[PDB]
């Protein structure tokens, strides 16, 4: 009442409302979840944001001086903290979103979660991280989409929309295609069967048959060479035969190769009750070895396989550390024999822990390894960001740009202010009117 | 595939069956399965497809092939393979009858 | 007659999945063998006389380990092929009770979808409608943002086939009420979803061929701007804009309409794709700009389709202005 | 005995992206293959995400009109897609 009655006080509130809200923003959002459980960090962002907004909820009664301070405060919370990495909240948000979006981590009732996500978006309005969040989430989502362990499809889409109204298009669009990719792809698998191998009558050996479009539009991944795999008949009939019908499916929508969808589900009646399960890659070869002989020696075998050994260091670490796999002999350079043992293991050693098997490392570790690359991508993103910003105005005065970029670069991605003159003079010099020198009148002419 | 097409095209060239050597070479070993080839090897293969159709005087198909090779000569840095490109495009122009060009 | 090997395999595989999810709840129980109850119920090569095992299945189901679900699903499958639909409906309803109660939603959701597939194979539309009705009967829950709607949408498509509009129109009103009109204004998708209703309405009125009404629908679909889901159907509505321009004769706008529509068709597939291209070429000639007939990226290879290649001939003979040739193509084809 | 002996799994490493149809940017002057160029500003065509100014039909070598045409006029072999310039 006083600060309203006396004129000058409110801008001070602009000052004060940012600082402690920011300060606790260091601890309560950032410092409080080092443990790095994603749910915890999201809750921490919620903690600072909600608590302080509630502070505002009082007699402050809106009064935008207060809210603007709050806007700056949260901007400071996510952005301004000691760690340069702004994406940590979105990193923990992405994982958490997947957690909410999957049946695995947290089971809840449908669309209540939407409500929770709604509150998340509300807090999210301040956050700048779409590169990590969108791409990395799409990446994790792609992996989980391969997994299929999801709470639901539509709610995921709802979360997408929550972002979508507010955010950039391709960020959403690629995911849309990824979603549709899976959907239409399942339809495609049905089609691929349905031409000759109808629902009832299939003229094929039959491994699980599912694949995606293998198109340029769907994926967030980068380029990494894989090893040379023999790819047997069932693998052939799943994919390659598909390539035949794929021409029938898409004539003109060409192929970007993706083996990763090779599907396998085993229904085996070894013991009275058909069991559907999933297992590793090597013993299958051993089974093949068994059909033909008892053993397949590594000399000819190695001669036959010739895997590209880029990844092998990580592979070796994983195979040696696991020791879950029934193998002949694991040696450093070359394993002399690959005619692996019988079904030695079941799900777990102990019940408290000592739980860990199927082979985990390839699965969550990829990003773990990729972080160097992703951060490099962050660097690239920033580079692209300056590029994206700097292209905007053809004829201007330099001062005119001021306070323009803030609209484009604040909330969506992390701001990069310092690059302006350098970017103009270095990048922009192509077909444009250049003011390298503002005083004199002259510059570049387009062809 | 790469071996069978080079040798089968060479032995149809022994028979002077230019059309069928061109025809079997349509299934180009490109990037398709295991092997990732060279710009120069595959461009040699495309100019082979070209001269083997143009010896049977198939200007439309080999014109499409020489246009996608005009796309693909931009990556090959050889004189002589681009000289064979000039050979094939000159035969196409003799079939195109575009006498200004 | 006898059940299918394929069906058998499917059940085996999902029991397989039950097990895996069950491993996680290694700690839990109640689901251990009910899967075997399915394995006896469906499997053991006995879809017939198997009925007690369905009862055995009835004891209790979990989320992960839920094989019993597919058992009842198999009885729904059995009730048409083997002994009759009364239990198919009954046990189906039993499955319907399963919305939240100790059962995985995605699993049941997709599995029910496959059930609908089984029914579609069974009583193509006619009995299938009743199963949809019962499904909706499960669907009463407020939480279901799209859930009832989707099921209703499938049933609505059946209505599109049967031409049962009285129910369908009401459904449209109901789903419309699902959106902003009642001031609900929010769901998983924008507002409700407010896209698919446009598609169903357009399809309905196209069946009617009430073009003016279709025009009205187009006017409504100006409102697509309001709701943005992204379905498969997208090329069809864009076709309608061109169609409107077919109604109008304003080929300028129709060109863009068919252009984007054809693109969307490429995205979807070719029920209409070639036709869209036909109209697109027709638009090009009426817009009178032959410069890029096929010339996007794709149409050029697409035109190679000999059925449609005639359109290329038209644009050619039109562009080249050989009346003899052009008319030849007209008269000949 | 024989209950889980390591048969077919789903397995994923990194493959793609962005794709390897090239498809390229009308390189004589090289506004982006989605972007509407200067030569399609007085034209203003509905241009595809791989059509900056591209018509690969019978015309077949169609880039930015006067820039591909300037690469055409000094010698009439315009060899990037190898035909006359649109
Ligand atoms: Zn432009
Ligand atoms: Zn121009
Ligand atoms: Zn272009």
């Amino acid at each position: 009442v006083l600060l309203r009655a006396v004129s000058t006080g409110l801008p001070h509130m602009i000052q004060e409302l940012q600082n402690h809200i920011h300060d606790e923003g260091l601890r309560a959002t950032s410092n409080l979840t080092q443990e790095n459980m994603p749910t915890l960090f999201v809750e921490s962002v919620l903690e600072v944001h909600g608590k302080f907004v509630q502070l505002i909820n009082t007699v402050l009664n809106g009064d935008q001086h207060f809210m603007s301070a709050l806007d700056k405060a949260l901007t400071s919370v996510v952005n301004y903290r000691e760690p340069k990495s702004v994406c940590k909240a979105p990193e923990l948000l992405a994982k958490y979103c997947d957690n909410l979006l999957k049946k695995s981590a947290k089971g809840m009732t449908e669309n209540e979660v939407e409500d929770r996500l709604t509150s998340f978006i509300t807090v999210f309005k301040y956050i700048d991280d779409k590169d990590v969040f969108q791409k990395f989430y799409a990446r994790m989502l792609a992996k989980r989409l391969i997994h299929g362990l999801s709470m639901s499809m539509d709610s995921e889409e709802a979360m997408i929309n929550k972002l979508k109204q507010a955010c950039g298009y391709e960020f959403t669009s690629k995911l849309h295609r990824m979603y549709t990719d899976m959907s239409v792809s399942a339809d495609l698998n049905n089609k691929f069967n349905n031409f000759i191998k109808n629902q009832d009558t299939v003229i094929d050996l039959g491994i699980s048959f599912q694949i995606y479009v293998l198109q340029a539009g769907a994926w967030p991944l980068t380029q990494a060479p894989s090893s040379t795999f023999a790819i047997p008949q069932e693998l052939e009939k799943s994919v390659q035969m598909f390539e035949l019908f794929y021409s029938q499916h898409f004539s003109g929508r060409k192929l970007t190769w993706l083996h990763y969808l090779c599907t396998g589900e085993v229904k085996m009646n070894y013991l009275g009750k058909p069991y559907v399960a999933m297992v590793t890659t090597y013993q299958m070869a051993v089974l093949l070895a068994f059909n033909n002989s008892e053993t397949v020696s590594y000399k000819e075998l190695q001669d036959s396989t010739q895997m590209n050994e880029k990844e092998l260091t990580k592979t070796i670490k994983s195979l040696l550390d696991v020791k879950m796999i029934n193998h002949d002999s694991e040696k450093e350079d070359i394993d002399a024999e690959s005619s692996f043992s019988l079904n030695m293991n079941f799900s777990s050693k102990r019940t408290k822990f000592k739980i860990t098997t199927s082979m985990q490392k390839d699965t969550p570790q990829e990003m773990e390894q990729t972080r160097s690359a992703v951060d490099e991508d962050r660097k690239m993103y920033l580079q692209a960001a300056i590029v994206r910003i700097m292209k905007a105005r053809k004829v201007l005065r330099h001062n005119a740009l001021i306070q323009e970029v803030i609209s484009q670069s604040r909330a969506r991605f992390n701001p990069s202010i310092s690059m302006i003159k350098k970017c103009i003079e270095v990048l922009i010099d192509k077909q444009y009117i250049e003011r390298s020198q503002a005083s004199a009148d002259e510059y570049s002419y387009v062809a | 595939v790469a071996s069978i097409r080079q040798h089968l095209a060479s032995i149809y060239e022994k028979e002077e069956d230019w059309r069928n050597a061109a025809q079997v070479l349509v299934g180009i070993p490109l990037e398709t399965g295991q092997k990732q080839y060279n710009v120069d090897y595959k461009l040699e293969t495309y100019l082979k497809i070209a001269r083997l159709y143009l010896e049977d005087d198939d200007p439309v198909q080999a014109e499409a092939y020489i246009n996608r090779a005009s796309l693909l000569q931009n990556e090959s840095t050889n004189e002589q393979l681009q000289i064979h490109y000039k050979v094939c495009y000159a035969r196409v122009l003799d079939y195109r009858r575009k006498f200004i060009e | 007659m006898s059940d299918m090997e394929d069906d058998f395999m499917c059940d085996d595989e999902e029991d397989y999945d039950l097990e895996y999810s069950e491993d996680s709840n290694s700690e839990p129980n109640v689901d251990l063998e009910n899967q075997y109850y399915n394995s006896k119920a469906l499997k053991e090569d006995d879809p017939k006389a198997a009925l007690s095992s369905f009862q055995k299945v009835l004891e209790l189901e979990g989320e992960k380990g839920e094989w019993g679900f597919k058992a009842l699903k198999q009885m729904i499958k059995i009730n048409f092929k083997l002994t009759n639909f009364p239990e198919m409906m009954n046990r189906y309803k039993q499955l319907l009770t399963y919305i939240r109660s100790a059962v995985t939603r995605n699993y049941s959701e997709k599995s029910i979808n496959s059930i609908l597939d089984y029914i579609s194979t069974s009583k193509q539309m006619d009995l299938l409608q009743e199963f949809y009705e019962t499904t909706l009967e499960a669907l009463k829950d407020a939480k279901n943002d799209r859930l009832w709607f989707k099921t209703n949408t499938k049933l609505g498509k059946l209505y599109l086939e049967r031409e049962e509009y009285g129910k369908l129109q009401k459904i449209l009103r109901q789903l419309h009420q699902s959106c902003q009109t009642d001031d609900g204004e929010d769901d998983l998708k924008k507002g409700t979803q407010l896209l698919e209703i446009y598609a169903l309405e357009i399809q309905m009125y196209t069946a009617q061929k009430n073009n003016k009404k279709l025009k009205a629908l187009y006017e409504q679909s100006l409102h697509i701007k309001s709701a943005i889901p992204h379905p498969l159907i997208m090329g069809v509505i864009r076709e309608c804009g061109g169609k409107m321009h077919l109604r109008e004769g304003e080929f300028e706008k129709a060109h863009t309409d068919f252009f984007e529509a054809f693109k969307n068709y490429d995205e979807s597939g070719s029920p209409r794709r070639t036709t869209c291209l036909k109209y697109l070429v027709l638009a090009n000639m009426l817009m009178k700009s032959g410069i890029n007939p096929f010339d996007s990226q794709e149409a050029k290879p697409y035109k190679n389709d000999p059925e449609i290649l005639a359109m290329t001939n038209l644009v050619s003979a039109y562009q080249n202005n050989d009346i003899t040739e052009f008319e030849k193509i007209l008269k000949t084809n | 005995a024989k209950k889980k002996r390591f048969e077919v799994k789903k397995w994923n490493a990194v493959a793609l992206w962005a794709w390897d149809i090239v498809v390229d940017n009308c390189a004589i002057c090289r506004n982006h293959i989605m972007d509407l160029c200067i030569e399609c500003q007085a034209n203003q065509a509905s241009a595809t995400s791989e059509e900056c100014t591209v018509a690969w039909g019978v015309c077949n070598h169609a880039f930015h009109f006067h820039c591909i045409s300037r690469w055409l006029k000094t010698r009439q072999v315009c060899p990037l897609d190898n035909r006359e310039w649109e």
